[PDB]
């Protein structure tokens, strides 16, 4: 009830609610509340308070598990219980960059820079990298994007290109062209990357074919500036595409 | 002997891992403090200050292009005239008119 | 006048030591009657820009 | 040989033509005044002849006291006069200053601060250690010197063997003569070379801009070889000026001659203060004159002689201590100087050869607007520390005690009121045992009470550290170019309950990091303030140990640790408290002053009740070094002050 | 700070909570 009433105090209330559950001997329920706190929190300031309190809780139970296993004699499940809590504390600190980045993404899903930083943390783990590109493409509104949305698409295609998955990258570029971005320059830069990819792989006829479709005129003699027209239509005038 | 020694060695490595993560928690405590005070700075700065900074960085990128032309050996004004497409000036005149 | 918000202990202690209200301190009562007031200057202009640099109270007690 | 080369120099000083006349007056008269311009030889030659007098007297060798208002002056001239007597400093010549005593059982000439001889007078009321006492540079009329004049006027009625010498550099000797029972005057004429006095045709609007411009122009256009003296008001203004003068000469290219800028202010270490006696730089190979410019506060206004000065720059300002007793505020303000000061400033030019004084204001303004004499410091200071020292001297009649320029009776009322409510006086006004202990601390009474009373809250180790950090310059070096890095380092030590506990955190971390100079740089901590604070703390603790005051700490894990410190603070500063009114401003207790938290505090929010160490009067009223306090402590720790019958509604 | 006040209060209170918690569990 207080958490609904006192909307600004939440992280402090969670720690006080966890404290109650610690004293109840439901140490697992304390962990339940702290992860629930981490999920609900949307400021780094509150997150720091939850992280530090949870780590101290983790530290105190790890030390307690060390002492009790030595005093009581180590049953195999009891020694494994200690190894789990340490590994949960290892998980906690390693999750902390990802959680920190996620909190900023809770504040602004449009934060393309934090998406790049998320992938930068995911580095070496290809499936996590692939998924977070897909999530970025879904979540980010181009019209609200802080950091331009095509930069996601370029990195998305480049990752598959680095994996040699060129036809998948092409499908990514095809999907990219379907997007009506905030600005024509975003889509134009994609069309450049469509060409430039084929230049690297020397598929020069395909590069020409793509740019022929890119330059291809609307049935109207459309302006470069008319925002009511599809962004794909506007690209036909673009200085970059024609010069390339 | 050895089994209890390994159990103590496992406990010691797990103590050292606990000590390492405790040190990492204190390192995180220092860095989170600095980042939340950096967040505090960002909150105490104007709400538009990063948008102003984004403008200033874009203006500095125009200044970087100016320096690039000067390094190549040409007046940036003359390069820009060579790089302008006339349709932009057309729209400008219509804004005036 | 400030004693309205105290027990009036300041004037009381002075009077027990022989102070007569309105008079200065010292063996020959040569001291000032009212405390020196500070006038904050408006800017960094040099002496003579705004007329006389002295206050009326300062000129009377120590000419 | 060095003594003989010093002897050759000192024999040319103006006073030496009056040595016999000085000795004739000194033996026949008990008190007398000696007037002579700065550089005539007063501080260096007159006490040495008193040592000659005191060595020829029979019996136990009493010392010679020579007061100096300024710590920087007292130390440097003690070093110099040890070199003039061919003895080691701290042997026959020594010094004694607030928080630093360099003396021994051989000391027969001690140059000292006024506020240490007055403190010695609190323990030796007839000043029996000394057979001659010299009140030097007394025209500054400092707060502790004015008290010492009256104390010696008492002692001369009781001690016909004590000689008192009042030394001045101004023509205001008539005040000094009449006050010491119509004593003789020895006037030492100047041997200052001529000083040309220049005025501007109109009054300058920016005296700092005018000061920088005049310094550069003299260096380029004056053909005489000579050092510059720029007078400014204080450290922060000098430091920005030194940065500006550096930039504005560096942009003028390689042709300008080298300028040697040297700051001289009280918070500099002794080794850096001693640098002023170095020779000027040589003339460059292109013929451009090498010059020194000393950019100083009023510490260079008296007691010191910088040889080679030819050009004086006088903006006419200094920082003076001001006290407003109607609102119980003490502050440092920038004020205009007197004509006497401006003549002394100008007479620095004529010291090594003829010279020039550039006054940045019109000649008309000099005639009719500048004050004749500088105001005595007792007329503008909180007398609370002095009344505490006065009551310890056995001076009970504070109303008819012979002050040379008596303080306002209301200001005396405030000093009695402060000490009565602190239980340093009773309700009858007599000095309690608590007051007698407070007077021995070289502190303000609020600081003295706070150290003593903190013993009962089991936190006297921490409060003594706080008081020491408050008795020294502020410890956070905050350079204008480095504010961000300095604040981020400062926030590592910031305590939520406020600045006193933040100073505690800084001091503890300093002592835990083994006084590391590098750690001070890396955390923007003033190493010199901290070493001074450590020096302050180790001597105040020796005063605590002398009065058996128990150095106690509370458990650091206890919630009551910081809370007990906050209660202990109330015992001295309950008068310096402000309440948070409903409209979000603070209102000071009894005097009802609207105040704000000072922008250097760590408090980001406003507690309902705050205790403050210092009131800062500027373009707005600020309170500085603030700490959260609970109002239910006020009525329990200080019921006499917080009696709701007389307390105003706030 | 409002935020940091709860930080200092609960840091001491959590240690008390862990101490009473281990006794209860």
């Amino acid at each position: 009830g207080g958490l609904t009433r006192f909307t600004d105090q939440l992280g402090k209330l969670w720690c006080s609610l966890a404290d109650y559950y610690i004293r109840s001997g439901h140490f697992e329920k304390a962990r339940d509340v702290y992860e629930e706190a981490i999920r609900t929190v949307m400021t780094v300031r509150d997150f720091t308070q939850v992280f530090d309190s949870y780590a101290q809780f983790e530290e105190s139970m790890i030390a307690a598990k060390m002492e009790t296993a030595s005093e009581l004699g180590r049953e195999e499940e009891d020694d494994v219980d200690l190894e789990l809590r340490l590994a949960r504390f290892e998980q906690l600190i390693s999750r902390r960059p990802l959680l920190l980045n996620s909190v900023l993404l809770r504040q602004n899903p449009h934060h393309v820079h934090e998406w790049h930083k998320r992938v930068a943390l995911h580095q070496g783990r290809p499936r996590e990298i692939i998924n977070t590109y897909t999530e970025a493409v879904q979540t980010v509104d181009p019209f609200k994007a802080t950091g331009k949305p095509h930069t996601l698409w370029v990195a998305f295609a480049k990752f598959y290109e680095d994996n040699g998955q060129l036809d998948d990258a092409r499908v990514i570029l095809e999907k990219a062209t379907k997007v009506n971005f905030k600005q024509v320059d975003d889509l134009a830069s994609v069309w450049c990357q469509c060409g430039e990819l084929e230049l690297r792989h020397e598929n020069y006829d395909e590069a020409l074919r793509l740019l022929r479709k890119a330059t291809a005129l609307p049935a109207r003699r459309a302006e470069y500036f008319d925002g009511s027209e599809p962004v794909q239509n506007r690209v036909y005038k673009s200085l970059k595409v024609w010069s390339m | 002997a050895a089994a209890a020694e390994l159990a103590a060695q496992k406990r010691e490595q797990r103590l050292r891992k606990f000590r390492e993560l405790h040190l990492m928690r204190n390192e995180a405590r220092k860095l989170n403090h600095q980042e939340v005070v950096e967040e505090d700075k960002r909150l105490k700065l104007p709400a538009n200050w990063e948008a102003k900074k984004a403008r200033l960085e874009w203006e500095l990128k125009e200044e970087e292009k100016k320096k690039e032309c000067a390094a190549r050996g040409e007046d940036y004004e003359k390069v820009k005239l060579l790089e302008i497409s006339a349709e932009d000036a057309e729209r400008w005149e219509r804004k005036k008119k | 006048s400030w004693e309205r918000h105290t027990k009036g202990i300041g004037q009381k202690l002075l009077q027990k030591m022989g102070y007569v209200p309105g008079r200065g301190l010292g063996k020959n009562a040569q001291g000032i009657i009212n405390p020196i007031e500070a006038k904050q200057r408006k800017g960094k202009g040099a002496v003579g820009a705004y007329g006389s640099e002295r206050t009326t109270q300062s000129m009377q007690d120590f000419p | 040989p060095r003594y003989y080369d010093i002897l050759k120099k000192r024999l040319q000083l103006p006073v030496w033509e009056y040595k016999d006349r000085f000795t004739d007056i000194l033996v026949r008269h008990q008190s007398f005044v000696l007037v002579g311009e700065t550089g005539s030889g007063k501080t260096t030659q007159i006490p040495q002849w008193c040592v000659e007098y005191m060595r020829s007297l029979p019996g136990p060798k009493r010392g010679v006291a020579c007061t100096q208002p300024r710590r920087v002056a007292a130390m440097s001239v003690a070093q110099r006069v040890a070199d003039e007597m061919d003895v080691m400093l701290g042997q026959e010549v020594g010094y004694s200053i607030r928080f630093e005593d360099c003396s021994s059982a051989k000391t027969i000439l001690k140059y000292m601060t006024d506020g240490m001889l007055l403190r010695e007078a609190m323990n030796d009321p007839l000043l029996e250690r000394y057979g001659v006492i010299i009140l030097d540079e007394a025209h500054e009329r400092t707060l502790a010197t004015d008290i010492l004049m009256g104390v010696l006027k008492e002692v001369v009625r009781q001690r016909s063997d004590l000689k008192v010498i009042v030394m001045s550099a101004t023509l205001d000797a008539g005040k000094f003569q009449i006050y010491f029972d119509n004593c003789p005057l020895l006037t030492i004429p100047g041997r200052t070379h001529p000083v040309e006095i220049f005025y501007t045709p109109e009054p300058e609007r920016d005296y700092l801009e005018a000061a920088i411009r005049t310094v550069i122009q003299i260096h380029m256009c004056e053909e005489e070889e000579g050092d510059l003296l720029l007078f400014l008001t204080g450290q922060e203004e000098i430091d920005e000026a030194c940065k500006r003068i550096k930039r504005e000469v560096d942009d003028l290219g390689p042709e300008v001659g080298d300028i040697k800028i040297i700051p001289l202010y009280s918070t500099l270490p002794p080794q850096q203060q001693q640098r002023i006696f170095e020779p000027p730089p040589p003339k460059k190979q292109n013929g451009a004159i090498g010059r020194k410019v000393v950019v100083s506060t009023n510490i260079a206004e008296t007691s010191l002689t910088i040889d080679g000065v030819v050009f004086v720059i006088d903006p006419g300002f200094a920082k003076q201590k001001v006290y407003n007793p109607r609102i119980r505020v003490e502050s440092l303000l920038v004020t205009a100087i007197s004509k006497a000061s401006a003549q002394q400033r100008a007479g620095r030019a004529g010291r090594t050869r003829p010279g020039k004084c550039f006054r940045l204001y019109t000649e008309k303004a000099y005639k009719t607007e500048m004050q004749d004499n500088t105001y005595p410091e007792i007329l503008r200071s909180n007398l609370g520390s002095v009344v505490l020292q006065l009551k310890k001297l056995g001076i009970d009649d504070l109303v008819h005690f012979d002050f040379m320029d008596p303080p306002a009776p209301e200001t005396l009322m405030r000093a009695l009121e402060l000490l009565n409510y602190l239980a340093a006086l009773n309700d009858d006004g007599d000095l309690t045992e608590l007051g007698s202990m407070m007077a021995e601390f070289p502190l303000d009474p609020q600081l003295a009470k706070m150290v003593i009373a903190s013993c009962d809250y089991n936190c006297s180790n921490e409060v003594l550290s706080i008081t020491a950090m408050l008795s020294v310059p502020q410890c956070f070096v905050r350079p204008t170019e480095a504010k961000k890095a300095a604040d981020e380092a400062k926030m590592r030590f910031a305590h939520i309950d406020g600045d006193h506990l933040t100073l505690l955190n800084v001091y503890h971390a300093f002592k835990q990091n083994h006084e590391s100079v590098q750690w001070c740089y890396d955390n923007f901590i003033n190493y010199r303030s901290l070493m001074s604070a450590d020096n302050v703390r180790q001597q105040l603790s020796r005063i605590m140990d002398r009065f058996n005051l128990p150095r106690r700490s509370t458990d650091f894990t206890s919630r009551d640790y910081y809370i007990n410190i906050r209660k202990a603070l109330v015992t001295g500063y309950f008068m310096q408290v402000a309440h948070l009114e409903r409209t979000g401003h603070y209102l000071t207790v009894k005097d009802n002053q609207v105040v704000q938290l000072h922008p250097s505090t760590v408090l980001d929010h406003k507690p309902e009740w705050v205790l403050y160490n210092e009131f800062v009067l500027t373009t707005k009223n600020y309170i500085r070094t603030c700490t959260d306090i609970k109002p239910e402590w006020l009525v329990k720790i200080a019921p006499q002050y917080y009696d709701m019958s007389n307390f105003p509604q706030c | 700070p409002d935020y940091q006040q709860q930080c200092h209060e609960m840091a001491e209170r959590l240690e008390d909570s862990v101490l009473k918690g281990m006794q209860a569990a």
